[PDB]
Order: structure tokens, then sequence, then C-alpha cells
């Protein structure tokens, strides 16, 4: 619980790699001090449930682990969040999650921003406020969660007048530019959650997608191991309570004994496999780790090539490329590859995928490039491949 | 300030003999305080004779109702005023220490025939809550009194709990001391959320 | 800003109503995060508070290192520590209740 609370309260502004570094530092310190915390805790799963996760997925949320951690932060928060989102997916998710509670949308530059504020405050309506760069100081009494008690009410001093707090007024601040800084007073009273993609986040995305496409057996097996923590344990609780219900309903009618025996056998079999799943918890980890390590160079190459494409803006203003463009390139080379049919080796398909990735990326990028910089992009791609490949000196000097 | 010190120590003849040593120690420390803590380090490291005037004024206010005070009490008041004037605005712990050892060594050098009561009583806390006048108080008695006052204040208004660690007590004493005088304008500077508005 | 002993004291006081295990708890601590730690081997509660203040110190160190490698860091305040303590209390109570 200490590790989970530290992750929720502090982490959220940093990217995936920095979050992992902080988590492993805290875990190493905790295990050094002989504080009993379960090892290999999946903070994504330990702080949520299967139904909530699938509802998030169905409510327009990406399948990335970073997005699930951000959703966890958006659910378990004591200070109202400031969603940093270069894209628009986070706002779509926050509307889809609070649609039933008539979530009102507004902006800090809206002339009727104030009216929309006490309007939601009076009736306990969740409010999504965007464009937080032009921050309104009038929210200071709200963000601080200051309350005054009078006659059994809870009043807030929204300006000179007073408005009742109402049961649930949850506000969501947000922006769209990742490269913005705020004064520390605002930063102290707000929970920072960041949706910005980086090298590590895109590397994780590409690794997950390539493990989903190629070698689906390992991907689900890793999913089974991750769900082994609480999902199966919780799942069999329903069968146990249904057994209790059947026992009280039958009132000891052994006459249709096979009936109860049926579910009894179930409570046997699904137990054993779960216990069985406990046994190979370790040995599966090295298998999944090795399979992931096999596909790691492709993910690193994907991250490097995408960030090279993004940074290609500095040569010429015409070289503008979006993350969706590289995602389309990756999906085209992974699912629409003419060279991948008729070959099934799990080690040649990877090489074909890498080669075709580089080739199709060059083809799709150079067509929007003048015929005096194709050599530059090809050289950058060759250097990226040389860094990625194993068995060759880097020639850094 | 030699004239000011002699007139200030007229409240009792047992302290007049030390007027010249007190002035010399007061000037020496100031010179050292002006030698270091230059402008180009932080934008508020200025030290004018206004600090000396505030020094002798505070000492005179502390000695106004007190009578028959030994020399060590006068040195304690002098050290307390020096701390409250020349190290409240310091921004790093190393300079706070530098000030502490330097005030200690200046007092030792200019007063080599005194007890070291201030050394053991390093906190050097003065308050007028427990006693009517401005008598130095113990850390724990002040903490208990502030705890009782906070217990009353919780139900009085702003029912938010606070913990009483030593820096809170020091800051409360400083702000009360500033609020006493009928010109007190305060500028609390620090990280947002450390307890400026609350205290 | 709050010092290490202030952080330890506020963590100790706010985590008082946390009915912590305090088991046998072998203590190979060796962590001098706070120098006012008990010379006798600290209990589970005090070790948890020390770990909390150590987490805060690590966040400060991480911010410093990030600022070294090209800025893009955001200030951490004692309000962050208070929120962390409140999250710890609420989450621990919720987890213990369901178990
Ligand atoms: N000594 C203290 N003990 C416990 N909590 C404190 C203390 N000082 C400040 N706080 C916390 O800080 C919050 C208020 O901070 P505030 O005084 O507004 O900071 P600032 O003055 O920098 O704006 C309160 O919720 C309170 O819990």
């Amino acid at each position: 619980c200490l590790l989970s609370a530290a992750f929720i309260a502090y982490a959220g502004y940093f990217d995936q790699q920095m979050r992992q570094n902080l988590f492993t530092t805290w875990s190493h310190h905790l295990q050094q001090a002989n504080i009993q915390f379960r090892t290999d805790i999946a903070r994504t799963e330990y702080l949520s449930n299967a139904d909530e996760r699938l509802r998030w997925q169905a409510s327009s949320l990406p399948a990335d682990d970073l997005c699930t951690e951000n959703a966890i932060m958006l659910k378990r928060f004591n200070r109202y969040p400031l969603i940093i989102d270069p894209s628009g997916q986070a706002t779509e998710f926050i509307m889809n999650e609070y649609k039933d509670r008539k979530i009102t949308r507004t902006s800090f530059l809206d002339d009727a921003f104030r009216k929309n504020l006490e309007s939601a405050l009076r009736f306990g309506n969740p409010l999504l406020v965007q464009d937080v760069e032009s921050y309104d100081p009038v929210l200071n009494p709200v963000l601080n969660r200051e309350v005054r008690r009078t006659g059994g009410r809870v009043l807030i001093t929204l300006g000179d007048q007073d408005i009742d707090l109402s049961p649930s007024f949850v506000i969501f601040l947000s922006t769209r530019d990742p490269t913005v800084e705020f004064p520390p007073d605002l930063c102290s009273r707000v929970t920072f959650v960041n949706f910005t993609v980086t090298r590590s986040s895109l590397q994780s995305q590409c690794l997950n997608e390539v493990l989903k496409a190629e070698r689906p057996d390992v991907d689900e097996k890793r999913s089974d191991l991750l769900k082994l923590q609480g999902e199966f344990q919780l799942r069999l609780r329903q069968l146990e309570k249904s057994l209790l219900q059947a026992l009280n309903e039958v009132k000891g009618r052994i006459l249709d004994d096979d009936t109860i025996i049926t579910t009894l056998e179930n409570l046997k079999r699904e137990a054993a496999e779960v216990t069985r799943k406990v046994e190979e918890t370790d040995i599966v980890m090295q298998e999944v780790e090795t399979v992931s390590q096999q596909y790691l160079p492709l993910s690193t190459a994907c991250s490097s090539i995408y960030f090279t494409m993004e940074s290609l803006k500095q040569i010429h203003f015409l070289y503008q490329y979006s993350l969706q463009f590289f995602l389309d390139i990756y999906h085209n080379v992974l699912y629409e590859n003419p060279n991948l049919k008729g070959v099934t080796d799990h080690t040649q398909r990877l090489s074909i995928i890498t080669k075709d990735l580089f080739q199709v990326a060059f083809n799709r990028v150079a067509r929007g490039m003048l015929h005096q910089d194709h050599i530059t992009f090809a050289m950058l791609l060759a250097r990226i491949k040389l860094k990625g490949t194993v068995g060759e000196p880097t020639y850094d000097a | 300030y030699g004239t000011f010190n002699r007139a200030m120590l007229r409240l009792i003849p047992s302290l007049r003999t030390y007027a010249e040593p007190l002035t010399a120690a007061m000037v020496e420390f100031y010179t050292m305080s002006q030698e270091r803590f230059t402008q180009d380090t932080q934008p508020h490291y200025i030290y004018s004779p206004r600090e000396m005037t505030r020094w002798v004024r505070g000492i005179f206010e502390a000695l106004r109702p007190l009578e028959t005070l030994p020399v060590e009490g006068l040195i304690r008041i002098w050290a307390h005023e020096a701390l409250r004037l020349f190290q409240d605005r310091l921004v790093e712990d190393e300079e706070r220490r530098w000030t502490d050892e330097n005030i200690d060594t200046v007092a030792l050098k200019h007063f080599p025939n005194i007890d070291r009561e201030k050394a053991m009583s390093r906190p050097i806390l003065y308050s007028n809550w427990l006693s009517k006048d401005y008598i130095p108080v113990d850390q724990e008695e002040l903490r208990d009194y502030v705890k009782a006052r906070l217990k009353v204040f919780y139900e009085e208004e702003l029912d938010v709990p606070l913990v009483l660690f030593n820096e809170v007590l020091d800051h409360v004493l400083r702000i009360d001391r500033i609020f006493r005088q009928p010109q007190g304008h305060l500028l609390l500077i620090g990280v947002s959320g450390a307890g400026k508005t609350t205290l | 800003d709050w010092s290490t002993e202030a952080l330890y004291q506020v963590g100790k006081e706010f985590t008082s109503k946390m009915d912590l295990e305090k088991p046998n708890y072998i203590v190979p601590d060796y962590m001098p995060v706070v120098y006012d730690k008990l010379p006798q081997p600290p209990s589970h509660r005090e070790a948890i508070v020390n770990s909390c203040v150590f987490v805060h110190q690590t966040l400060h160190q991480a911010n410093a290192r990030l600022a070294k490698r090209g800025g893009r860091t955001m200030a951490i305040t004692p309000r962050h520590y208070l929120d962390f303590i409140n999250h710890y209390a609420n989450l621990f109570h919720e987890k213990r209740s369901e178990l």
C-alpha cells in the first residue's frame, strides 16, 4: 500500500521510464529495510478491477499500460487532476467516463466560465475545464478544498458570495501543450497526470503490439500471469458464494446430488489450474522475458525512427509527421505485409518485419521530401539500423 | 551606537560597565555580516545601519520592564536579537550555521568572563505568553501552550490539524514578535504549502 | 522548505491512526535518513515513516537530476507529502477492510 500510494501521489507527471525508475528505487529501499511488500506487484492491476478496466477500454481509452496508470490516477485522486494531453484522447475518455453524470465542458477563456462553474458546483456536476494556461485564480478556494460549516451545510467562498459545496463536484483541469510550465502554487494544489508519449512509452507500445501480432501464445500467457494476482482469486469467489447459495437453496436434497456434484467438480477443477498456475509463475516469467527480449530491437528501432521523423521538422518546415502516421506505417507493415504469407518461423518473420519496416518508412516519408534530402533520411535510417543490430561495433568515434 | 548603548543600559548600573564591550561586539558582528552576504548572492542580502537601529531598539524594548538582570541575560537578549535580525532571511543551512558559530565566537571573544548559558540554551526562545513581560521560555512549555491554543483554535475556526515541530514554533514566535510592534509588515517567502498562510 | 525531521514528525503524527502491524520485524535498517531515529532497533511504524520521508527525499533527488539533464521538472511541495500521507491512509484502510 505504501508503494501504491507513493506511485499515485507523486508519479504522474514523469514518463514511463522515470516512473519505473522511481518505483524500482522505492522497492529496493523497502526490501533493503526488511519491510514486507509483495514482489513484482502490478500497480496497474492492484489498483483497479477487470470490469473497470474493460469499461475504460470500451469508453475510448488506449490499451497502453501508461494509459491504464493514468486512468488509475484519475480514479484515485485527492487533488483534482491536471490532464496533460498533446492529443485529444484523454478528454474523450474523461467525457465518456462521466457522461451519465452530465459532465459539463468549458474553457478558461470562455466568457461564461464563472457561470458554468457555480452552475456545476450547485448541483454537483463534474466539470471539464480545458486550456489551463490562462488559469483563473478564482479556482483557488476550490482546489484547496477549503470548507466552512454553518448549520450543517458545507459552503465555499467562490468570490465574495458563498456557494454550497454539494455532494460531488469533481473538476478536471486540462491542457493540450506538453511544453508548458506553471507557477509552483498551482502545481502544489493539483494532481499531475501526463499523457504525453515519449521514447520509452512508444517502445512499450510497439513491443506490446508486436507481441500481440506475432507469438500471440506468449502474449496471452503473460496476460494470464498478470491476471493470476487478483483476477482468478476474485473470480473463484463468485463460484464459492454460488456454492453457498446452492447449499442453502437445496436444503440437503441429496436426491439430485449429481446436480450439486456438478458445480462441486467445477470448484475442484478451476481450483487446481489456479494452483497449477501458481507453480509455473516463475518459469513462465523467464520464457516471457526471453520472448520480449527477442523483439526488443524492433521496438527500439521503432521508437528511434518515429522520433527521427518527428524531429525532421528542423531541416524543413514541410516535414511535419504525426504519431498516427507512424502508427499507420507500423500497422501496415505488421498486418498488410505481402512478404509475410507462407513463412512461419518466429525468427525469420521478425527479420522480414524489420527490413520491410525500414523500407516502407523510407518510401512513405521520402515521397513528401525534396530530391535533395532522401540521402539524409536514408543515412539516418542506416545509422539507426547499425545501432540496433547486434554483433557490430558502434563506430561512435 | 556607543551613545545609544550607554543610554539603554541606564536602567541598571550593574550593566553600564559593559556598554563599550557590547557596542564593540555589536559593530564587529555587523561588519562580518556586511563582509559576507553580499548583494550578488541573493537579491535581498542588504545590511544597513537600520539593522543596528532595530537591534538597539529591540534590546531596549526587552529591557524596558526587566530589572536587575545579570550580564548573561543581557548577552542572551543581544544574541537573540542578532539571530532574529541577521539569520532569519538566510536561504541556506550552511549560512545559518556560519552565523551561529560566528555569533558564538564574537560573544566569546568580547566577553571572556561570562557563563555559557546561551550555548546550552541554543534554541534561544523568547515569548510573552507564559509571563507578562518578555522572558525567555523553554521549548517544551512553549510547545504545550501552543498545543492548547491550537486545540482551542481548531474548534474556533479552520478545523485543519497541524503538527508542532520546532520550526513551526520558531516561525510562530517570529511572526508574533513582528506583529507586536505597531508597524509590523511581514514578507514570508518560501515554497508554496510550507505553512505561511496557515501560521 | 520542510526539513527531514519535520517530515518525519508529520508522518509519525498523521500515520498514528494506522493500526500498523508492528510484528517481530527483524531490523537490518542501516538507513540514516533521520538522525533522531531510535538507537534501539526501530519498530515497523517508525520504519514505515522513515521510508515515507525517504521517498520524499528520492523525489527531490529525481527532480534535481532531471533539472540537470535539461530541466523540465516541476516543484514538489509539502502539500505533496500531505497528499501522499492521506493516500497511504485511505488506501491502507480500504485494502485492510476488504481483506
Ligand atoms: N505545521 C503543519 N502541520 C501540518 N500541516 C500543515 C502545517 N503547515 C501547513 N500545513 C498544511 O498546509 C495546508 C495549507 O498550506 P498553506 O498555509 O496555504 O501554504 P502557503 O501558505 O504556502 O499557501 C494545510 O492543509 C495544512 O494541512
